[PDB]
RNA sequence: AUAUGUUAAGUGGAAAAGGAUGUGGCGUUGCC
RNA sequence: UUGGCACCUCGAUGUCGGCUCAUCGCAUCCUGGGGCUGUAGUCGGUCCCAAGGGUUGGGCUGUUCGCCCAUUAAAGCGGUACGCGAGCUGGGUUCAGAACGUCGUGAGACAGUUCGGUCCCUAUCCGUCGUGGGCGUAGGAAAUUUGAGAGGAGCUGUCCUU
RNA sequence: GGGAUAAGUGCUGAAAGCAUCUAAGCAUGAAGCCCCCCUCAAGAUGAGAUUUCCCAACGUUAUAAGAUCCCUCAAAG
């Protein structure tokens, strides 16, 4: 029912009420903003459309992703709000709840809240099969000439080739991955900050959506 | 003999209204309302239907003998109604009546609710008896079909919910 | 942290001195157990005159790991040296006496008597 | 259920039927009770 | 396409001993 | 499977076992649903549906197989050149040395045994895993997206209560 | 969790006075099927949708929105 966009800045720990220790992830939520709604008259689907970080305005022979361009400038003043650098939607929620313009502060979510946390995971570059699909290496003694290969990628003759799907080095991770099942430890008004326990994924300043949990 | 050539006396109370080829029979004790086969003559007069085929295959005589008996269940239905009794064995094993459901405790951790549905209406007399009655013999049938399955009668003990009547075979335990 | 062949010192006195673990219990593939987990051990060394002879197969309960353990306080233990204790059927120990400090998680499974007899429980 | 190729009459109770395109027997003894196949 | 019929199994479009109120044509017959 | 046949390959289609990596069938080992029981219960026997997932770590032997130890819900049976050596190993098996038993007058040999004994190749095409450039998408662009379709996931124990 | 099913289990019900889960109808019923969960996805050439930005003259020359070259870099490689 609730969604709200925000940067992961770090991991900590906080004392339970019991004492029990609770690793929890500290998420900055700042300057969410209701940018438009979607419905099933205009778009076919229902939604809400929020941008999260305040970019600069549009200048003249701007050179990078700071300021935002004509579009996006004119886009975001449709809203009454500054251009965001991040822009995501969130189909979830109830439509007749929001206004166009609108804040989304921290405290739509509160303490016990059960929620899933999307982001894109960390980068690994080019990895092998070993490290990118858990497999097994090869000895490495007793005169093998095998660690860290694949291994076999098929048959024979029957089938002449090599099946999809087959499980090969590549690069890996800055994949989007859902954390489903976590929950809300604190937030805390001042420093717009949400407390989730455990951790979620994506490197530290990377964006996460947070969305109370589906199932 | 034969089923489907045989006649109907109506009842005087119900009005057998011949919606053409669908059929509406409204009686004192309800309504009922089903599309008769597509291929049949339902001729009556003004105190009898007597239903006719208009072929001769199997599929004829198949039609004639059902349509014939759907329509004399209908007719049964609205004067008389329908009656189905279950009997239940077993130490502890009681039904009752909340309102218009019926719970069933059987013998689980856990007591069973029989929801009742239109037209059909229960009543559990004793601990140990129960009852289905309603206009519709096809509905009556099924509710009861569904109150004995959910405790079926066991053969060492006789346990479980039985229709009345119900011949149970039984077996010594070998105890 | 204790797999098949690691060797634990017997903190009790059924006359085992050191059994070798030939299996894990508690489900396919598990590799490894810690305190308050039941293995399956054979006698390495006896002390002579004990009940427990060498080469008998026996069940123990492990009640010291160097790996320790960690509670939910984010606090942890951890011991000098590995220790079980050899029990019976019922969880309780084959001998009358336990040597050494033994963690509180044996509370937690019901050794309530190896947890009544030893001198520490930390 | 006695599934097999020789479905017949094993007492003078049992009745040869045919269900769904399956030739069954179906009788009071509920040993009797056999589906081809 | 035309005429008469058969099949309801997609049988047609891969198989046997054996089993079976599946359905059609033929008959010799019995009770009524 | 042991074979029968001798149709492809003798200007070479690398043989057993293991390792790595799988993939498919169902005649189902477990788990799910169900009928019969010489099914009291707890357990079983047998048959039917069911291939989603799961289905082990050691001792001996080159072994496959098998026996054993200890587990497990279970430790299923098969196909894929008895899957997989331009992926690995090389213990075994068709190599030169040597020895035993045995046979042979002998050189030597084996319903046998024993110790030792080089595993080459920079990937062109298809295939597969990743990752870019071009053009198209009836103006050009920035961002947010629907989802035709595709992939992934799918297991199960013990205890308490009733 | 929902929907449809398998083996089954039925209700109603004739053909065939009876009986019968089936022939017409009516239900119920599996870790299995289609969804529900996660990810990719319009080269889906059937190339979809929404919001916002921009607007020229005479093939050329210079441009708009927008980008790139080049340079400082890393959470990416
Ligand atoms: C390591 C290099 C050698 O490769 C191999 O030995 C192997 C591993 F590649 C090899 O044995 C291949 C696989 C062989 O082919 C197989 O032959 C079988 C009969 C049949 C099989 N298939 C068809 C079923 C074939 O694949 C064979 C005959 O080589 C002997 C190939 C032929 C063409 C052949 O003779 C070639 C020329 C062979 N050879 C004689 C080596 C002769 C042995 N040797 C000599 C040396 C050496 C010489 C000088 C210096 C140094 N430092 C070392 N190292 N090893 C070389 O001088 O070089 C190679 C390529
Ligand atoms: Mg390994
Ligand atoms: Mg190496
Ligand atoms: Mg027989
Ligand atoms: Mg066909
Ligand atoms: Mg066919
Ligand atoms: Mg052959
Ligand atoms: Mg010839
Ligand atoms: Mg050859
Ligand atoms: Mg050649
Ligand atoms: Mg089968
Ligand atoms: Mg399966
Ligand atoms: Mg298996
Ligand atoms: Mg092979
Ligand atoms: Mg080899
Ligand atoms: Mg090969
Ligand atoms: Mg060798
Ligand atoms: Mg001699
Ligand atoms: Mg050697
Ligand atoms: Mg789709
Ligand atoms: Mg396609
Ligand atoms: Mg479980
Ligand atoms: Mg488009
Ligand atoms: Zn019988």
């Amino acid at each position: 029912t609730k969604g709200i966009l925000g940067r992961k800045i770090g991991m900590t720990q906080v004392f339970g009420e019991n004492g029990e220790l609770i690793p929890v992830t500290v998420v900055e939520a700042k300057e969410n903003v209701v940018l438009q709604k979607k419905t099933v008259e205009v778009d076919g689907y229902n939604a809400i459309q929020v941008g999260f970080e305040d970019k600069k305005a549009y200048k003249k022979d701007a050179k990078s992703n700071k300021y935002a361009n004509k579009p996006a400038e004119g886009h975001a003043k449709k809203a009454d709000a500054a251009p965001k650098r991040f822009i995501r939607e969130f189909r979830n929620v109830d439509v007749d709840a929001y206004e166009v313009g609108q804040e989304v502060s921290v405290d739509t979510f509160v303490a016990g809240d059960v929620i899933d946390v999307t982001g894109v995971s960390k980068g690994k570059g080019f990895q092998g099969a070993i490290k990118r699909h858990g497999q097994s290496r090869g000895p490495m003694s007793h005169g093998s000439h095998f660690h860290r290969a694949p291994g076999s990628v098929g048959m024979a003759s029957d089938a002449s080739r090599v099946f999809k799907g087959q499980k090969m080095p590549g690069r890996m991770g800055g994949n989007t991955v859902t954390v489903q099942n976590l929950e809300v430890v604190q937030v805390d008004t001042e420093n717009k900050v949400i407390l989730v326990k455990g951790n979620v994924p994506g490197p530290k300043k990377g964006l996460v959506e947070i969305r109370t949990s589906i199932k | 003999s034969r089923v489907g050539k045989k006649i109907i006396d109506i009842p005087s109370d119900v009005t057998v209204t011949f919606d053409g080829n669908h059929v509406t029979v409204k009686g004192p004790k309800g309504e009922l309302s089903r599309t008769l086969n597509e291929r049949m003559t339902f001729k009556q007069e003004e105190n009898t239907i007597e239903v006719v085929r208009p072929s001769d295959s199997k599929e004829d005589r198949t039609n004639h003998g059902t349509t014939r008996a759907l329509l004399n269940n209908m007719v049964q239905g609205v004067s008389q109604g329908y009656v189905k009794v279950l009997e239940l064995v077993g130490v502890g094993y009681r039904a009752q009546m909340q309102g218009k459901d019926l719970i069933l405790n059987v013998g689980y951790s856990h007591p069973v609710e029989i929801k009742a549905e239109e037209n059909i209406t229960f009543s559990v007399e004793k601990n140990t008896v129960v009852k289905v009655e309603g206009i519709s013999k096809e509905q009556v049938g099924a509710l009861a079909s569904n109150i004995r399955s959910v405790r079926p009668p066991e053969p060492y003990k006789g346990k479980g919910i039985r229709y009345q009547g119900e011949y149970v075979r039984r077996k010594e335990g070998k105890t | 942290m204790i797999q098949q062949e690691t060797r634990l010192k017997v903190a009790d006195n059924s006359g085992a001195r050191e059994v070798l673990t030939i299996k894990v219990l508690g489900g396919s593939g598990r590799k490894t157990a810690n305190i308050g987990d039941v293995i399956v051990c054979t006698v390495k060394n006896a002390t002579p005159g004990g009940v427990v002879k060498k080469g008998d197969v026996v069940k123990a309960v492990i009640v010291r790991t160097k790996s320790g353990v960690r509670r939910n306080d984010g606090s942890y233990i951890k011991f000098d040296e590995n220790a079980c204790v050899i029990i019976r059927d019922d969880k309780g120990p084959r001998g009358t006496r336990i040597f050494g400090p033994v963690a509180r998680e044996l509370r937690e499974g019901n050794f309530m008597k190896i947890v009544s007899l030893a001198p520490e429980v930390l | 259920m006695k599934v097999r190729p020789s479905v017949k009459p094993i007492c003078e109770k049992c009745k040869v039927i045919k269900r769904k395109g399956k030739v069954m027997v179906i009788c009071e003894n509920p040993k009797h009770k056999q589906r081809q196949g």
